């Protein structure tokens, strides 16, 4: 089984969350899997959502296509996107997201660093 | 180390 490190909530904007899950698999100590979901606990859909992702050079980053590009109002089912880090060098990770989608007749775009990432994710 | 957005 591997380590139990806790979920990171990284952003919420009237309703709508983005939570990071890691895992770090014991048989591979230079992988880290993380996966971003998408939440919306408001009274309007999220679409169009799409979510960017940046590491330092020093580390290598692979996305997966996330599950959709929706979240329905109220709950809906959420979207999820798994990254792939490789980090064999035990860099500090940095993770740097964009986030843009329409909400509310609104287009949102959101940048910024996520702090207090687990060291757990990289040593 | 930098990054880049794709």
């Amino acid at each position: 089984g591997s380590a139990p490190i806790p979920d990171l909530k990284v952003f919420e904007r009237e309703g709508v969350q983005l939570n990071l899950s890691f895992i770090r698999p014991p048989e591979n100590p230079a992988l880290l899997l993380i996966t971003i979901t998408a939440t919306n606990f408001s009274e309007g859909d999220v679409t169009h959502f799409i979510c960017q992702a940046a590491v330092p050079k020093s580390l290598q980053l692979q996305l997966q296509a996330p599950s959709g590009n929706t979240v329905p109002a109220r709950g809906g089912l959420p979207i999820t996107q798994l990254f792939r880090i490789l980090n064999p060098n035990k860099a500090p990770l940095r993770l740097k997201l964009r986030l843009t989608y329409d909400h509310f007749h609104q287009s949102v775009q959101e940048i910024f660093e996520v702090n207090n990432l687990p060291v757990e994710s990289w040593q | 180390p930098d990054w880049d957005f794709n």
